[PDB]
Formats: C-alpha cells, structure tokens, sequence
C-alpha cells in the first residue's frame, strides 16, 4: 500500500510519504491527517493520480475518530459537528489572573489573555502580551510590565519593549541627531531614542554643526543635504529612491499637494528643503 | 497538515520540518527592538523517489536527469513573516511585517 | 529579471535557470495527448554567502547552521502551468491546466 | 562594489549576484536589469538594506538605455515613456501567409498569428497554433491541419492533435470499452478513442462480456458495476468521491439536487446515470 499525508476534500489522497507499507504501518502514529491506499502500483500511476486525477483513490484515512490522535501541546482532538477528528486549540487559561483585555505584540488588543492564546495556537505562534489593556496611541498612560519601557512606531502605536541599555563604549562612530545632539555611536543614538520613547533620527555622521545652510554640512556616501526651516537645522538624506500605481495624495509641511508621499520626497530632494506629510489626503 | 513536523528525537529520514529558534540578541543586532528571539524553523531530510513532491516539474526532471541537475532537495514549501520592531537606516523605530521570516511547510522540489 | 537565465554557452557556478526541454513521447506517456513537447527548464548552480537569495530566512539559518541543514539549494522560486490535454483514468479527453510544470525563475532558498 | 540582478521599482538594489566588483566588470554583459552599487559593506550591513530597508542603496543600472542590451530572441530593447530600457516581445510576423485569427493550443482565439506569438512571448512561451481561424464547438468542419486529427474535450471544445498511431503490442491488461468492444491496451484505446473524436471510456478493466447484468461483471479496485439500461451493458466506477450548486435532469428522467446528488443516486442503486439536461424535470 501507500502512505499519503492527507486526504483532500474531495477524498482523495494527496502527497506521498511512504510506499510498500501496510495500513497498521502507516497508521502506527499520531498524526490526525495520515491517510492510506491498498493498491501497489507504479509511479506513472501514482503520478496520473496525483497530477492529473485530484490524488490517489480509495483513499483510507488513519484517524477517523480521536482515538490514538496525537494533536501535540496546546491542542486537543475534538469530533466537529459532521463527526470528523480534528485538532483544535485548547490552551490552559487555568492559572491567569487578568480577566481583561490584552496588548498583543501584534498591536491587536485582545479580548482576553486565553482569547490572545488561541490566536496564538491557531494563527500566531509569536504571539505573547506586551501589555495588558488596549493596544493604545501614543506611549500616555502605558504602564509596561517590568524593565520593559514605551516607545511609539512610524504610526504612533505603542509598545512595551525592553531597550538594551549596555552598548560597548568606544573614533569617527559619532554621530548627528535630529535633535541637535551628538551621539558617541549609533547604539547610543539607539538607546537615546529607545529611552526618549520616540525615534529622534539621524541627521549625519559625525559631531552636530551649528550651520547655517546646507552649504556648511558635507554628506557623505551619496547622501544630499535637506533643509528644515522650521527647527533651522539640516540632515543628509539619501535621495535615491523612485516612485512607482494607485498612489494617495498628501499634504506637507510646504502646504503644497503632491500625488504621493513618495512624490513629496522627490520635490524635497530635488529643491534641498526637508518636507514632512502634515496630513493625509490633498491639501485642502 | 500538507507537511510533516519533526524534532530532534525523531528518526524520521524523509523531508521535514524541525524547530530553530532565532535569537537576535546572540547575534548582537542591537537594530532589532522586538521580537528579541522568534521560531523561524528549518528543512531537513531526504527527498527520493516522488516523495513529499507537490510540483509536476520535479519528476520531470528526474526523468531527464540533465547535466548539472541535483536531486531534489529539502527546502521550504510555504513561508510566513513576522511583525518586527527595529531601526532603520534613519535610526527610526519602524514597525513592520518581514516576509520569508518562518517556514511553515517542508518539501521536495 | 529577479532570476538568471543560462544556456549550454555559460560557464555561470550561481544557482541559474537552464533550457530543458521535455518530450512526453519520449516518456512513453500516451496518456497525454498534447502538447508533444514543451520548454520545462531546470535549475542548476551553487548556493553560497548570501548570493541569489530571496528570503531572510536563509541566512539566518546558515548562521545558526543547525543539525541536518544541507545549506541552500538552487530551487525553483517561481513556477508556472501549462495547458494540456490528455486522458484522465477513465480514459475521458480532458482539458486542464496543470500547475507547477515549467520553472521561471531558480533561487537559492 | 557590488553586482545585482535588478532595481526594483523603489529604485534600490536587489538580489545579490556579486561581491567585490567595479562597475565595468559588474556590467560588462547584455543583461538588462544588472545593477551595481559602489560601496563594499560587511555582511550584516548588506542584510539589513535588502531585508529592512528595501533593498541596497546609491542602486546604479548598468543599462540606462538600449544600448548594448541583448534582448535575446524574440525580444528587442524599447525605450519606454519614462525613458528606460525594456524588454519588448517583437517576434517576426513579416512571412506568416495567413493573416486571418488563430486558434491556440489553450483553445481560445487571436486575432491573428502575429497577436499568437506576441501573446506568446509575454505570457505563454508554449502557446502554438493548433489549426487556422476561430477556435470551434464541436469537430463539424473542424479541418485540421497536415495529419492532425479533430477531438473535443470535456466541454465540446475542438482541437487538433496527433493520435498516438504506433502502440506498441502488449506481451500481455485488454479492456473493455463503454462501446462494448475489447481492446488489447490503454494505448488502443486510447487510440480508438483519438481517431472517433471524443471520449469512449473504460467500462471496465479485462475482456468485454456479454454481461446481462452487473452480477455478471466483476468489479476491480474499489469499483463498483452501474448498470446502464440505454445500452444494455455495465460499467465499473469508483464512486469513491466526495461531492460539496446545479439543478440537473438525469437520463432515468427524475430531478436531483446536483450532477453529484444523481451520480452518488447512482452508485447507490447500481445504475448508471447521465445529465439529460439542467434543471428539473417536472
């Protein structure tokens, strides 16, 4: 006979595991799925079969029940309502204390602890709580759990992270923030930022300069230099790549229209004048 | 349930797939936020015959066995990402789905 | 374009795209009934650093190096089907298109 | 430096063909999408600009238009409305003779040949003429070409193939035809089954009888004998598969739920049943 990994829906056979077995041989395991064939045959009829003929017929399940069904850790065999064995996510919620909602590492908010475990067992197998509560916006109000502390992404979402705090201390690692501060290296830009909540960004390597254009900063490897007249300081920005589609329109910080955030850039490269999206959609 | 899984005290010889955390911090990766660790998993096994074959093309060219044609070999038949926070070249915190992060599925192609 | 194509005239190591053509006649396959012949093509070549690579998963796993992991293989990263006609078991004329038949582009995964 | 094997759509770099590499090297060939980047970074750094950052930076391609770029047969450089080098399909349509539509081996219809083997080159490298004019139901006035023959497919579909003609004689499994008539192997049946036009089918597996019911068939590998009364003669089907929809009228005249519902109807009471036509009876 013929061990098969699984039985389609439309009850066929599919992909081969094992050939020359007897049923008890490849049903000896655990494996819900495991499915079996009687007929030795050769492989351009196991290859008709599975390639031009939707699998193997005859095709006998191992497990027909959850008798001997081996669902591992976290789950369990449970008959559905057409009476077929399948293996379900069962986690033990037993021994957790918050009955609220939790913070997803995902940034989902869950209705509950063993509701996050189920998405973990079914879907996510990285999922873990960050926080309990709602996923919120902005790091207000976000206690975090233990030496974990806030920060926010690209879209403001918080999260619970545990910034690394040890950088080998050290030449020519310094670095220029956008904050004006200079950073021995980019690790403690790194933790600086971690520990400000916020990113702060990199305007150059190198020590922060009191220019006055982007005439006293050089840029190096490629890079050109922007302007921000708002804050009256410069930063080097790459300025290399290109806009492809259905794109979004958007509103900066000139109070100009472009077609695209990507279309901002490009303006802003261009003229050497940093440009920021101050809200989504054309300027109105 | 198209894939079969494996660990380290299993004597299964054909392709499989086995657990493999990866741990970012044992790399030094201070640009990685989170997740500091993940499973990521790996393929290992032999692929003979028509076993654990999903493509046609495989078979085919066993048959033809042309000049520099392996056998078929253990690889990833399916990939799932993962949501990471990390640095970019700005130093920015960035949030982001990273494809081709974790193997869900190994076969023979 | 993001996969290498080569031909007898190539003396490329990195994991590339080959011709190959496959004639079913030739197999003795009478079930199929058309096409005669078609362009399957093969992947072939090394799989080394980081080269031809796709997925981060990869390298990652070539640093861990863990039990039983054979490093990359040159692999089809994109396949396509073709159209064909043949008789199915009960010797009935179908027409079907058939996945995963001709390989478009090799990587190293 | 470092040898890519495009710029992506973003602009940056992608796919690592090459470290180490000036430009000249890097680019020394007709490929289309090489590209290279100028600084040589550690592995890491490579890592995260590909994985993180969309790809590696300053990504400079070494065709910035068509020149020395080898297309390849079939195919000519074209610069396009942004002003880049494209690959083109251009296949010579000067000496095709008909200049009338085409049918394709995928069984639908171009407009003419030159369309065909553009259609080819973009997206179906195997797609051929299988005969001249529009794809055609049914074989009627269906002429195919040279020694080709007319068959049709499942859903009536006409095309033009080549029957397997030389079988090679069995030392000898014979069958037994839905025809009635015995067959020495698949392949004459097969063959059979090419040169009539459309599908015969297996009734079952060994010499036909002359059955008077299904008592008299013996049925192999799961099958079981449907009988059909139209004909007076037996079948052996597996009514193994499973069925999940089409109102259908089946030839015993009743009305079912499904083509499934009638052929599982079937399996049940032994006899063999066909669609007469969709939708009930009354």
């Amino acid at each position: 006979g013929n061990c098969w990994l699984r039985q389609a829906k439309n009850g066929r056979c599919q992909v081969l595991y094992k050939t020359e077995l007897s049923k008890e041989e490849c049903c000896s395991t655990g494996r819900l799925s495991t499915s079996w064939t009687e007929e030795d045959v050769n492989d351009n009829t196991l290859f008709k079969w599975m390639i031009f003929n939707g699998g193997a017929p005859n095709c006998i399940p191992c497990k027909e029940t959850c008798e001997n069904v081996d669902c591992g850790p976290g789950k369990k065999c449970r008959m559905n309502k057409k009476n077929k064995p399948r293996c379900v996510c069962a986690p033990d919620c037993s021994n957790i204390t918050w009955k609220g909602p939790v913070c997803g590492l995902d940034g989902k908010t869950y209705r509950n602890e063993c509701a996050l475990l189920k998405a973990r067992c079914k879907e996510q197998p990285e999922l873990e709580v960050q926080y309990q509560g709602r996923c919120k916006k902005t790091c207000r109000d976000v206690f975090c759990p233990g030496s974990s502390t806030c920060v926010v992404d690209q879209t403001n979402n918080a999260y619970c992270v545990t910034c690394n705090r040890i950088c080998p201390e050290p030449s020519e690692q310094y670095l220029c923030g956008n904050d004006g501060v200079t950073y021995s290296s980019a690790c403690h830009l790194r933790k600086a930022t971690c520990l400000l909540g916020r990113s702060i960004g990199l305007a150059y390597e190198g020590k922060c300069i009191k220019a006055k254009s982007c005439e006293d900063i050089q840029c190096t490897g490629g890079k050109k230099c922007l302007w921000d007249f708002k804050v009256g300081r410069g930063r080097c920005s790459l300025c290399d790549e290109l806009c492809p589609k259905s794109d979004e329109p958007v509103c900066a910080s000139d109070n100009a229209t472009y077609a695209s955030e990507c279309a901002m850039k490009e303006a802003a490269c261009s003229s050497g004048v940093l440009l920021e999206v101050k809200h989504s959609g054309s300027c109105n | 349930n198209l894939g079969l899984d494996c660990d380290e005290h299993s004597s299964e010889s054909r392709c499989c797939r086995y657990p493999l955390t990866v741990d970012f911090e044992a790399f030094g990766w201070d640009w990685i936020i989170a997740p500091k660790r993940y499973k990521a998993n790996y393929c290992s096994g032999q692929c003979e015959y028509m076993f654990m074959q999903k493509y046609p093309h495989t078979h085919l060219v066993q048959q033809a066995n042309p000049r520099g044609s392996a056998g078929p070999c253990c690889t990833p038949t399916k990939m799932s990402p993962i949501n990471m926070l990390y640095f970019n070249d700005k130093q920015q915190i960035i949030y982001g789905k990273i494809p081709g992060m974790v193997v869900d599925r190994c076969g023979c192609s």
